């Protein structure tokens, strides 16, 4: 009897400008948005993804699959033990393995990370959204709200008599 | 006005009693020098306490330079506040430089002080011809430059002479009181009092006077004691504590307490 | 001739961020944690400041509530999502708020001589209802959805004004005073406003309201209906008390069957009659069958010598009160009595509880023996995870390798007074804890010194994250690993120990060190006076680079504060003595320190030595000092650049009363020099 190769059910994703994407569904599971509607059962003929053009659906679904990865490779415990001394630096690598690559994963342009943000959201990816997010938040860690309005090309709207007013308002901010 | 030095001087009104009983502190000291002794007497007596212009709790913006160089506008000070007290008479108890406040009003306002309790007084410290206040000048002018050198380490040398006995608590409460004064208004007052002289005024005191003398004082010779008790008007005993220094409502609240309930039982 | 078709690229991008829906903002902002950052984000623009204002939850109002400037703030100060007010530290610290009692102005016991007039302040009860109102109206505007509410309360009028606005949702409180209990109040009527109004009520603190046993056996065992509900529970009351008794806590425990977490020191001495035995055990294991968290303690006094004395409870009752409480997952139990022989009810524990996973004993003897071919006592309570000892005087390194073979899943490690514990069983312990062992503590081993301790953690020394020790100095180079988890370090040093030699002893790289606390014990006035030169050796700790945030903690350290007999040294230079290069730590971001305490003195007072050792660090963000000080040291320190957050904190029972009386800090100088600091333009 020839081996029957575990064939990965793949799902068909055409992007919001036509492009098509062929990936395993549980690649396609992790996104909550495409969850449903595997189960709905109109991924026969593929889903539309009018708002995700083609660069950031490739980035997502490396995304999506290196976490996949990331979750069979991680030593699954044996059903109700604690896992060895050994089992337990096998995954702890992992993690710290995609910790780095969520790093650089995010290390993208404003535009493109915003892009991130937006997609992780639409297809509720939450780890996606999450490591975008809070991305965000780390690029806007130690600054003050001037040159933050600098680094998102923000034009300060405030007039003098008023930022002289919210400053001192919120003096306890800074201190 | 009397009202507002009521605040800036910290007068407090407590205790019960007809009989007024005024408490002045002394040298690089406040009105809290007393809180050992002050249960005492605040079943017999309405307790008055006060805080000299001098003491670093009262704000040292108002410390008058130009007019607390004399023991006058401190006097003049402790009559607007038993004034604004509506006090017409009280026994007035004070320490060191405070007695010779209380000598100068009892002068001036014989009807207001009714008896005097004194614990460490001298009207001078400078020894003269046939008078012994117990310092050179030389030594004087020492101790005002080691003050103004350096006040920590001349407070530090000073506080221990101060106390005398060997009670670390009552070193340490002097310490934070004299520590807490201001340098410049230090060597101010400190000039004001050594150079006060109030021999010749002593026997205008008509009050009663009560002496307290300890058995080693760093400042005040025993021939103080009896200087005091020969040149001072009123009817002047001198009360001896079988304990050491010169401030005892710190370092023997005993024994003083004994002292002044006795005095202040009838006056 | 146009030859003009080349400017078409001036089209502004957008901040996407902005671009995206604004439930995805609320749901990143969600995340941010850190105060500062919230409200730097929230000062970059508008939108974002209304976003930051929805997405908090917890807040310490800082400054005068009573003040008409945090009344008057306007509708953009309001925050419907906040669900945890802290009101203890609004200015004035330590002060009754909103209380309804009138203050005591010149009060002394005497009939008035009526015969005066002159400024008799007339007391209007009507007016301060009406301003106590309006706060409170105030405050349940600003923050409606308050559940979980920290007060201090030197009154309960101060509950019966609060309790109303948010009585409907407030599930836990806490109580604060350090202050002494007013002896006028009744008992338990502390607490009957909450027993009477907060019918959402289902956690309890009062760990440090200062308050008696009595109070609260009155006011829980009177109020079955509100009793019955509680979930959590804390009983510390400052750990001012000697202690519960069994009389005390057995009514408590009938009216709250539905308990789920308890603190609270209690009587132990079996001297008493009242103490806690194993009767008053298993009746609170039967009144609350479902408890999980439990934390009971035995205060004691240092003059205590050497509590050889056993306790009143035995093995068989606490292999009973085991049995009867399955939930149990959370469990201390401290003692200075000793219990012999506890391994049998650590088994039944293991037993009857195998959800267990925090224990903490005090003065245990026993425990794990390896004295058999099995593992024995807590060697067999594998799902440990946290594990801190107490006078385990006959611990042993074979325990300490049964316990590892066992408590493989043990993550905390502690032991105290197990002084036949050697550097090879904590190095044995370390090893085979490795992949777990994250925490360690030890505290006064007798045998286990600095150098020895430090040298046995090689295994962990890249995998432990926060250490405590107590320094004990004795009289090839191997690359010793950098800290490279450790985060935070605990120090004990004895009253003169120098810190030096701890970067000596294996602690001198640790990169991810960010917080750090030294506690100092012991009397100064018998320890000799040190050379002048003599410094603790706070700068030889800059070798640390994120060391942000400082917990030295002296108040513990009592000597003469400010004149010591002649060969002495006084609490000034001993402040000199401790504080002296504080300023080398560049990142000190966060600083807590306790003033030394003299015993004749009520008061931590701080001198200006320090004074001047602390203006020093313009690194230094937030100051805490937990004493009192001089009115004229407090301008120095306008000229650090960076500070806001220092408030005088008198949170040692008993708090001094302040009034008037004091040359010490007052509080209308604290209130402008809160404006005066607040008035300082500060960076961004």
């Amino acid at each position: 009897m020839a081996a029957e190769a575990e064939t990965k059910a793949m799902i068909t994703l055409r992007s919001c400008e036509g492009q098509v994407f062929e990936v395993a569904e549980a690649v396609a599971m992790e996104s909550q948005t495409i969850r449903h509607m595997i189960e709905d059962k109109c991924a026969d003929t593929g889903i539309p993804l009018p708002n995700v053009s083609a660069k950031i659906l490739s980035k997502v679904i490396e995304y999506c699959s290196k976490h996949v990865e990331a979750r069979g490779g991680a030593a699954a415990a044996a059903d109700g033990d604690a896992p060895a001394p050994a089992a337990v630096e096998a995954n702890k690598a992992v993690e710290d393995e995609l910790k780095t690559f969520d790093a650089e994963f995010v290390k993208v342009d404003q535009s493109t990370l915003f892009d991130l943000i937006l997609a992780a959201n639409y297809l509720n990816i939450k780890g996606l959204l999450d490591l975008t997010c809070q991305t965000v938040a780390d690029m806007i860690k130690g600054k003050t709200p001037e040159e933050i309005r600098k680094t998102f090309n923000i034009k300060n709207d405030f007039t003098p008599e008023e930022e002289e007013e919210v400053r001192r308002e919120n003096q306890w901010a800074f201190e | 006005s009397g009202a507002k030095l009521l605040q800036i001087l910290n007068v407090r009104v407590v205790g019960s009693g007809e009989r007024v009983v005024v408490l002045s502190h002394g040298f690089g000291t406040d009105q809290s020098a007393w809180s050992r002794v002050l249960p005492y007497l605040t079943r017999d007596h309405r307790v008055v306490l006060y805080d000299l212009v001098c003491a670093g709790s009262v704000n040292p913006d108002h410390f008058d330079f130009r007019r607390y160089d004399n023991l006058d506008a401190y006097v003049d000070d402790l009559l607007a506040i038993l004034d604004a007290l509506r006090i017409p008479r009280c026994a007035f108890v004070g320490h060191s430089v405070s007695a010779m406040i209380g000598i100068l009003a009892s002068i001036r306002r014989p009807d207001l002080f009714a008896k005097l309790v004194l614990i460490g007084a001298s009207p001078r410290f400078l020894n003269d011809s046939d008078y012994h206040g117990g310092f050179e000048l030389e030594e004087i002018q020492q101790v005002f430059d080691a003050m103004g050198a350096n006040y920590s380490a001349w407070a530090t040398g000073y506080a221990p002479l101060a106390v005398g006995a060997d009670v670390p608590a009552a070193v340490q409460e002097f310490s934070r009181t004299l520590f807490n004064m201001r340098p410049d208004i230090s060597l101010h007052v400190c000039q004001t009092v050594f150079k006060t002289d109030l021999r010749g005024v002593l026997g205008m005191v008509r009050a009663p006077c009560v002496v307290v003398q300890t058995t080693r004082d760093v400042s005040v010779p025993a021939s103080v004691a009896a200087y005091l008790k020969a040149h001072l008007g009123g009817r002047t005993t001198v009360e001896f504590l079988q304990t050491e220094g010169h401030l005892p409502h710190l370092s023997a609240p005993s024994l003083l307490a004994q002292v002044l309930r006795r005095a202040l039982a009838r006056y | 001739m146009a030859e003009e078709e080349e400017v078409e690229e001036g089209r502004s991008s957008s901040s996407a961020i902005l671009d995206l829906p604004e439930p995805l903002l609320l749901h990143i902002l969600s995340f941010l944690t850190d105060v500062r950052s919230r409200h730097r984000a929230a000062l970059a623009c508008g939108r974002m400041r209304a976003a930051e204002r929805a997405t908090r939850s917890e807040l310490s109002l800082r400054g005068d509530p009573r003040s008409p400037g945090f009344l008057f703030l306007s509708h953009a100060f309001r925050f419907p999502a906040l669900e945890h007010l802290d009101l203890s530290l609004v200015s004035p610290w330590g002060h009754p708020l909103l209380s309804s009692v009138p203050p005591c102005g010149g009060g002394g016991g005497g009939a008035p001589s009526a015969s005066s007039s002159s400024g008799m302040n007339v007391y209007h009860p009507e007016a301060i209802s009406e301003q106590n109102a309006f706060i409170a109206a105030r405050l349940a505007g600003c923050f409606p959805a308050v559940t979980s509410l920290a007060v201090y309360c030197r009154d309960p009028t101060t509950l019966a004004n609060l309790t109303p606005h948010w009585q409907a949702s407030l599930r836990r409180v806490k109580l604060v005073r350090w202050h002494q209990r007013p002896p006028t109040l009744p008992d338990g009527a502390d607490l009957e406003p909450l027993l009477e109004t907060c019918a959402a009520l289902r956690e309890l603190d009062l760990s440090e309201f200062y308050c008696w046993t009595e109070d609260v056996v009155r006011a829980l065992t009177t109020h079955p209906s509100a009793t019955a509900a509680l979930t959590h529970l804390d009983l510390g009351l400052a750990a001012a008390t000697d202690g519960f008794k069994s009389s005390e806590l057995g009514p408590i425990a009938a009216s709250c069957p539905n308990l789920r977490k308890l603190v609270a020191p209690c009587l132990f001495n079996p001297r008493f009659s009242d103490c806690v035995g194993d009767d008053a055990l298993l009746s609170l294991a039967t009144s609350c069958p479902r408890l999980t968290v439990l934390r009971l303690s035995e205060p004691f006094e240092a003059a205590a010598n050497i509590q050889r004395e056993e306790a009143a409870i035995t093995v068989a009752g606490l292999v009973a009160f085991f049995a009867a409480l399955p939930a149990l997952e959370d469990f201390t139990m401290d003692l200075q009595h000793n219990v012999l022989e506890a391994a049998p009810a650590m088994e039944a524990l293991a037993r009857r509880c195998p959800r267990i996973k925090f224990l903490t004993l005090g003065s245990f003897q026993g425990l794990c023996k390896a004295s058999w071919l099995h593992l024995d006592g807590v060697a067999v309570c594998g799902g440990l995870e946290s594990l801190y000892m107490k006078n385990c005087q006959d611990l042993t390194d074979a325990s300490l390798a049964a316990i590892g073979r066992g408590c493989r899943r043990l993550a905390k490690f502690g032991i105290h007074g197990c002084d036949l514990v050697t550097s090879a069983g904590i190095r044995r312990l370390a090893f085979t804890l490795r992949p777990t062992l994250k925490e360690v503590t030890v505290l006064h081993c007798r045998l286990l010194h600095t150098a020895e301790c430090l040298t046995a953690l090689s295994p962990i020394r890249d995998r432990i994250e926060s250490l405590e020790i107590n320094c004990v100095w004795n009289t090839e180079f191997d690359d010793l690993g950098s800290w490279e988890m450790l985060r935070s370090l605990s120090l004990w040093f004895s009253a003169g120990q120098l810190l030096s030699p701890l970067i000596s002893a294996g602690l001198d790289s640790c990169p991810v060190l960010e917080e750090i606390s030294i506690k100092v014990e012991g009397d100064c006035r018998t320890c000799p006076r040190p050379a002048p030169r003599t410094i603790f050796g706070l700068s030889d700790l800059a070798g640390f680079p994120v060391l942000a945030k400082m917990k030295l903690d002296l108040s513990e350290a009592v000597g003469y504060a400010l004149t010591a007999p002649t060969g002495q040294m006084d609490l000034s230079l001993w402040e000199r003595f401790y504080l002296h290069g504080i300023e080398s730590l560049q990142t000190l971001y966060e600083l807590d320190y306790w003033p030394p305490q003299d015993k004749d003195v009520h008061h931590r007072s701080l001198t200006l030595p320090a004074v001047g050792l602390i203006q020093r660090c313009v690194g230094l963000r937030k100051l805490f000092i937990h004493g009192t000080t001089h009115e004229h040291f407090m301008t120095f320190f306008l000229s650090i650049p960076n500070l806001r957050d220092m408030q005088l904190r008198e949170d040692y029972y008993p708090a001094p009363e302040n009034d008037l009386m004091f040359t010490e800090m007052r509080a209308e100088s604290w209130l402008r020099f809160e404006v005066q600091l607040n008035s300082r333009q500060i960076d961004d």
